[PDB]
């Protein structure tokens, strides 16, 4: 749309160029080029947050978007004009879906998950580390849409899984997963963080062995 | 997922590794290679009996040497080296004991509610290919894990 | 220490050549059966298509002819949507395999997919009545398409595994056979008997379309 | 356990109520499972038309209904309703009227 | 004890009745189907039989077409080994399905297995041209037997369904469509141009087979 | 085939006759009908760990 491409550059110009030059062109050592990085990656990154970012370190962290859904759906439309490139899922009436893009099957979303997410992630989405003071953040904050985009372009060192690689049905199976197992319950009482071995530990250690070793103390006598 | 991952870690990486009977020993542990179809029943006899067997013989032991050596005290007014300062075993010892017991065991059971420990449904099947991040052996085995990461990559060659 | 073998910086490489997998040997010698037939000849199987094209090299039907349990289940399917007009196009079998655009067996004029060396391709026996070379009209309407079978079994896949490769040709007449009986009907010369070539296989204008019956 | 009958012994055959049309022709079916303690009665012996279990030795007549004659048993096979659909093959015209295997508490009502 | 219910004297019983299952409405969430077709019409779906029979009952020969990908793919085996003579047969749709032995449909002479209400069973749009109600031809050697195809779809399943349930009839002519051209060949009053009964449909002596494709 | 047939008959034909809890006996101790799939799991605990000790 007209106004809408209007909008977007107009946000663009007085957000990113410093670091995405005019043009989309990128700023050599400061931030990579837009061209082809389409609207999902757009509406990924900004809507995270990332994308207003005030350093360069090992990696972009997440933080309050700083643009609302329309001038998201601005410089997203004014990125894929100038690059041209994947484009974020809408409902019938044109938002950004969210309840479509919940895969109807999840056994198969958690296998996928598994064989592709989990690999950093977690088991269920909780976050992982990486390299050199990067990190797989958790997913329990990320939308639908969100999910759905992240896979669709890799945001940073993450692999890119195109719809021929993960048809958008399977991306639908994993964001349904992904919700599943961040909205679900633990079973069996508080599940400390998302990591067993290591808080289940220290839980022990604090509360279990503290009791033991407090009534121990009530029970003996100090000497 | 999680705890075959550290199996795969440790059990195989480690027994296959050593150099002259490592491959032996892998083979003969898990009847063939790691997937071996026969690995989680000798775990089983292990751990519902074998090593169990073992600990209940070595806790009676520790105990009737801990019953009949008698018990060593901190230094005090009246305790010396050829004496014990305490409590007789009927009246107070054996009740402190129980209700000690009785703690202990309420202790492991509000955890066991209120806590969520190994959520195996969380944690799929094992497969080769699968894999997450955190990969972490309970905290008894962590200081093994953790030198398993620390040691600084260190191999050496021989002939062939 | 350090593994033997690592870091050969210079041989940059080649791209991979198309990996062409060999068959499995006699150990996975399992594999999926071309199809059963009778046979009678140097092997053929229940497995055969053809392409009938036309005078401008694009092809305008899509014949099949394999024999499946002794008797040849055929089925033919307009490759183009404008290949045959709003009528009857008089299917043929031509002992000649050649769906060349214009060819003359014979000394004389060499009419447009007339690689036939004679009429129908009946059978090694057989040439008198219109045998297994002869063929009936097929019917594209307006649609365009082609789909509807027969049962025309003079010969089989023995036959058809002749010396020379066969044709299926399609000219733009329907199939009648001298309709007008001698009774009624007289000819040019005022017999009334019927025409032999006219007898002999389905004579029209110029073909429309004919493909090679050899795997084409 | 599908028996055939013989013909001239067909007509010593006593059948049960409710189940008197169950055999279709010389075709009678009766349960393997034994009626006590339901091991399989397998071991059918013609020209006495007997159905003995190894299991504990009982056996059961098959020309009258599976009844036992000998052995622990005391109740009589379940005997499975058969017939014949299209194309000739056997089928089951029904299910069995009282339950199959060994007796237990909440049985005979 | 002995158990409650035991033992029944009276009442011999009766032979069990054929059995005849009901298809599962629980397993089943809906009605398992066959043959899967576009089926323009009330519903044919892609398996449509039919058995060509003869002037004495006898089946002369066993035809099967039906719509797959939009194309009619059809096969026909002869019912007997020797239905048809060492020779050529025509093979033509007829609009009445009616496989008598002998009817007429106008005021006229019946001939055999001429239930057809006129020539070729065309199109309901098409009237001209020798459209789909003409079928592939069937050349029968010393064998006797029956089996090719071709490509005659300007009817489909869709038309297939008509008003009337069409049929398949095979005379015993060749197929060639006044192959006598007006340039050479005269009729019989002197005219050049060919017959209209002859190039309505396929027309020969008495009718050899015929049988109903309304899955006959 | 011997031990099972034997199972079969005495565990759960004579577990199953018991008047008042036969049937409920059985289904605990095979989780379900006869061929429930933790019978041999449960009597393989029972016979190298449980009687044992
Ligand atoms: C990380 C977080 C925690 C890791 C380790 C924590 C260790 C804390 C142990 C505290 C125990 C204690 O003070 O008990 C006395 C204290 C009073 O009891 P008491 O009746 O006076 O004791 C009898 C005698 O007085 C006899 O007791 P005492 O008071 O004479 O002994 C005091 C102390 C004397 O020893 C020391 O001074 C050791 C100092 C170690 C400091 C190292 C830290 C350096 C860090 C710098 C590097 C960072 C970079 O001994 C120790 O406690 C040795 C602890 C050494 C572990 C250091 C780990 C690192 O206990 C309590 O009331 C609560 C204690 C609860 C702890 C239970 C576990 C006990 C098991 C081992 C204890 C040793 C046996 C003594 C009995
Ligand atoms: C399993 C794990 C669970 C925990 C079990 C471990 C508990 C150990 C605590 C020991 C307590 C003990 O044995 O006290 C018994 C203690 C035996 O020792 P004692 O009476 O002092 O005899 C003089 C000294 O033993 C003479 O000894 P001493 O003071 O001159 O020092 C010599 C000492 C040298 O010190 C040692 O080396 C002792 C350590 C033994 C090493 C390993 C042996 C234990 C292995 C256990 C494996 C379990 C699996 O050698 C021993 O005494 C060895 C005794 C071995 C018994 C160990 C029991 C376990 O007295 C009793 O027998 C009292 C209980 C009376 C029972 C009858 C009650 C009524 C009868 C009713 C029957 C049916 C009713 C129907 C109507
Ligand atoms: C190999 C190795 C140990 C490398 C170094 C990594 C390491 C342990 C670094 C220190 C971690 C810390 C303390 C980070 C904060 C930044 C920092 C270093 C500040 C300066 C430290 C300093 C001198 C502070 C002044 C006084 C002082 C010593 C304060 C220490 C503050 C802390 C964090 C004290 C408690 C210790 C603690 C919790 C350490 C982390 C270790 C673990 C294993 C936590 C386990 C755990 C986790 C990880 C969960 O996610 C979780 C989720 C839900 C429920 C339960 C849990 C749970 O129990
Ligand atoms: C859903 C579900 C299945 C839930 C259940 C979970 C489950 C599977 C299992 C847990 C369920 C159960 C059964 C929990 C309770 C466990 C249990 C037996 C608790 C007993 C504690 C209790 C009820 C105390 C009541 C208060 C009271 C009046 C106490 C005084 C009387 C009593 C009970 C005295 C007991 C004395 C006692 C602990 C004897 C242990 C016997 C053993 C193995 C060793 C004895 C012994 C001791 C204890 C030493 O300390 C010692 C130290 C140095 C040398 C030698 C010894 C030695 O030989
Ligand atoms: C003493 C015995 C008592 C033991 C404690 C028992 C407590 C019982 C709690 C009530 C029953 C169980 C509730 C289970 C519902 C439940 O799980 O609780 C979560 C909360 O979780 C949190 O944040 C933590 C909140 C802080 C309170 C609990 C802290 C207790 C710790 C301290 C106990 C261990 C001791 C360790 C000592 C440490 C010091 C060491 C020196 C709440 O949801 P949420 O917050 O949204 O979880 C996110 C998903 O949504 C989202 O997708 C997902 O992605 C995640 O982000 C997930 O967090
Ligand atoms: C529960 C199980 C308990 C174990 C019981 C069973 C154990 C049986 C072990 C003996 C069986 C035979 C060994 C087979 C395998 C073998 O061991 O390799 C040999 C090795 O001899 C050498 O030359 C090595 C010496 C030369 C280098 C000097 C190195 C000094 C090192 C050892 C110092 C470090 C020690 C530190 C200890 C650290 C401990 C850690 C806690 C040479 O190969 P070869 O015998 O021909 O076997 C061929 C395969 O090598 C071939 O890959 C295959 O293709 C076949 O052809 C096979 O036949
Ligand atoms: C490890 C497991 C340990 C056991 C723990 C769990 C045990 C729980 C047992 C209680 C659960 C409820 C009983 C259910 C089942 C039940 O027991 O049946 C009742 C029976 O009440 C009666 O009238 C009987 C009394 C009248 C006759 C008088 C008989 C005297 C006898 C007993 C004397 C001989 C004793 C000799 C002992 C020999 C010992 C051998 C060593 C009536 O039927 P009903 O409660 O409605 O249940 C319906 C099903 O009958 C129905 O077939 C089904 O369709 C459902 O609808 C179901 O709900
Ligand atoms: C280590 C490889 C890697 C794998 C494979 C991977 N991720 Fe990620 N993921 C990351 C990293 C690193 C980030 C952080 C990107 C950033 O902050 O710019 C991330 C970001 C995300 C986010 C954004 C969460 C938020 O709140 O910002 C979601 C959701 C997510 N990943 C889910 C997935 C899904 C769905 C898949 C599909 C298999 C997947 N991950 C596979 C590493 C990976
Ligand atoms: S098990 Fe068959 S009679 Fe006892």
């Amino acid at each position: 749309q007209s106004a809408l491409l209007r909008t977007g550059k107009q946000l663009f110009e007085t957000s990113c160029v410093s670091c995405h030059g005019a043009n989309l062109q990128g700023v050599p050592d400061r931030g990579p080029s837009l061209i082809g990085t389409g609207e999902a990656a757009v509406y990924f990154q900004v809507s995270t947050g990332r994308m207003p970012a005030m350093r360069g370190e090992a990696q972009a962290p997440s933080k309050p978007p700083h643009f609302d859904e329309s001038q998201i759906d601005a410089l997203g439309a004014y990125v894929q004009a100038n690059g041209g490139g994947p484009t974020v899922p809408r409902d019938d009436h044109g938002a950004v879906a969210q309840e479509s893009l919940i895969g109807g099957d999840v056994a198969r979303g958690g296998d996928l998950f598994r064989l592709n997410c989990a690999s950093c992630h977690n088991f269920t989405g909780k976050g992982g580390a990486l390299s050199s003071g990067k990190y797989a953040p958790d997913l329990g904050d990320a939308n639908p849409a969100q999910i759905y985009t992240a896979m669709l372009t890799g945001p940073q060192n993450m692999p890119k899984f195109s719809d021929r690689q993960l048809t958008p049905d399977e991306k639908r199976d994993i964001v349904a997963y992904v919700r599943e197992s961040a909205e679900t319950p633990s079973y069996g009482g508080y599940g400390l963080g998302g990591f067993g071995p290591a808080p289940e530990g220290m839980a022990m250690w604090i509360i279990g062995m503290v009791a033991a070793i407090g009534v121990a103390m009530w029970i003996g006598s100090r000497a | 997922l999680l705890s075959g991952t550290g199996i795969r870690a440790a059990l195989s990486g480690i027994t296959m590794g050593i150099p002259v009977i490592g491959t032996w020993m892998h083979w003969a542990l898990f009847g063939g290679d790691f997937p071996g179809e026969i690995l989680i029943p000798r775990l089983y006899a292990l751990h519902i009996l074998l090593i169990p067997g073992i600990i209940l013989a070595l806790i009676g032991a520790h105990l009737a040497l801990v019953w009949f050596q008698k018990h060593t005290q901190f230094p005090g007014p009246g305790r010396t080296e050829t004496n014990v300062v305490g409590v007789r075993v009927m009246p107070v010892f054996a009740v402190k004991s129980g209700a000690f017991f009785a703690m202990i065991t309420g202790v492991l059971g509000l955890m066991g509610g209120l806590l969520t420990i190994n959520p195996i449904w969380n944690l799929g099947p094992y497969k080769p290919s699968q894999v997450s991040a955190g990969s972490q052996p309970d905290f008894y085995m962590m200081w093994t894990d953790g030198l398993i990461r620390l040691w600084p990559a260190w191999e050496f060659y021989p002939f062939g | 220490c350090s593994p033997p073998g690592e870091t050969a910086s210079s041989e940059p490489g080649t791209t991979p050549a198309i990996w062409t997998g060999s068959p499995s040997p006699a150990a996975p010698s399992g594999e999926d059966h071309g199809g059963g037939h009778g046979a009678g000849a140097a092997g053929a199987g229940e497995t055969l298509t053809a392409e009938l094209k036309t005078a401008d090299g694009t092809s305008v039907a899509t014949a099949d002819f394999q024999f499946a349990d002794g008797f040849a289940t055929v089925t033919i399917e307009t490759t183009t949507p404008g290949r045959l007009t709003p009528g009857f196009h008089g299917v043929h079998i031509h002992s000649v395999g050649k769906c060349e655009a214009n060819s003359v067996a014979p000394t004389g004029g060499a009419p447009g997919d007339f690689n036939s060396a004679g009429g129908h391709f009946q059978v090694s026996g057989h040439s008198g009545h219109p045998a297994s070379g002869d063929l009936s009209s097929l019917q594209v309407r307006a649609d365009g398409s082609g789909k509807l079978v027969t049962t025309t079994d003079a010969f089989t896949a023995e036959d058809l595994l002749d010396g020379a490769k066969t044709a299926i040709i399609i000219h733009e007449k329907a199939d009648n056979f001298a309709n007008i009986p001698p009774e009624r009907y007289q000819q040019v010369n005022g017999a009334p008997g019927p025409d032999q070539t006219t007898m002999a296989t389905g004579d029209a204008g110029s073909r429309v379309a004919c493909g090679v019956i050899s795997a084409g | 356990m599908l028996i055939r009958i013989k013909p001239a012994d067909m007509h010593r055959v006593i059948k049960r109520k409710g189940q008197e049309s169950f055999n279709f022709g010389e075709l009678f079916a009766y349960t393997k499972v034994c009626s006590h303690l339901g091991c399989p009665s397998s071991l059918y012996e013609q020209q006495t038309y007997r159905i003995l279990c190894p299991c504990h030795q009982s056996q059961f007549d098959a020309l009258e209904f599976a009844k036992p004659i000998f052995g622990p048993a005391a109740r009589a096979l379940a005997q499975l309703p058969i017939t014949i659909d299209e194309d000739g093959y056997l089928v089951a015209n029904g299910d069995f009227v009282e339950p199959v295997g060994p007796a237990f508490w909440e049985r005979k009502s």
